[PDB]
């Protein structure tokens, strides 16, 4: 087409639906990881993960407002990941990798599987 | 703005 | 922090949330203009324009599952503009410009006004 | 993925 694109315009959209998950605007699901829990936007979270793509596109699931996920889940590896979902900033230490990269690979997400199994690879 |  | 940022994640997410729309998963709201209905996510709506923000923050309106926007507003501009929400590219032409610019000044876009205001100028 |  002959359209012209606002560079900015995906990351200002990003950081504003981070503005509404901290002050619960809108948020429509708890994610349950085992004694925590987890307020988020469906959409938002189907955008991001090939599990919870499957989720919500079920009939059935998709009107759920409560997801417990499996007892394996660290909620902290959880954390780090809804955090990446909604700032693209993922905090990667030597503490949490393993859990983050096992969190990821259950979620589906990828791109965040590759970059945990390079630094791996380069402490090796 | 740019021509994408 | 010591974060590591993946660079195409906001614009990956935007493009996620514009299939969802495609096909028509988890929208949550109708936004009437005149004779034309368009379906959407209220959270892509509040992220972009803050006439949305300000309509699906009150605490009565953020439960109505249908919006009658203003019958001077032009649907043709309102489906640009619905667009460039989901994509941040922007269909501007000669022959839609006033009623984009028109309809970015109602729904609060400030980003999108000053374009127009820009390409109008440059005609002048 | 970049230092941001
Ligand atoms: O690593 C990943 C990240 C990820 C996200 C999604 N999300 C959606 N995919 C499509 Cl095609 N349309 C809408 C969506 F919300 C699916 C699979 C995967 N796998
Ligand atoms: O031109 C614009 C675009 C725009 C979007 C928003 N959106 C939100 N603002 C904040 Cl601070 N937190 C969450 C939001 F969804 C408000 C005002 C405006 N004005
Ligand atoms: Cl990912
Ligand atoms: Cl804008």
């Amino acid at each position: 087409d002959s359209c012209i694109q606002f560079t900015r315009h995906a990351s200002d959209v990003l950081l504003n639906l981070n503005r509404l998950r901290s002050r619960d605007i809108l948020t429509d699901v708890v994610i349950v990881v085992s004694r925590e829990q987890f307020r988020a936007h469906k959409t938002v979270l189907m955008a991001c993960s090939g599990l919870f793509y499957s989720i919500f596109t079920d009939q059935l699931k998709c009107n759920l407002s409560v997801i417990n996920l499996d007892p394996e889940i660290n909620p902290e590896g959880f954390c780090i990941l809804l955090d990446f979902m909604y700032t693209s900033r993922l905090n990667l230490r030597e503490g949490n990798i393993m859990a983050v990269m096992a969190t990821a690979m259950y979620l589906q997400m990828e791109h965040v599987v590759d970059t945990c199994r390079k630094f791996i690879k380069a402490s090796e | 703005w740019v021509i994408p």
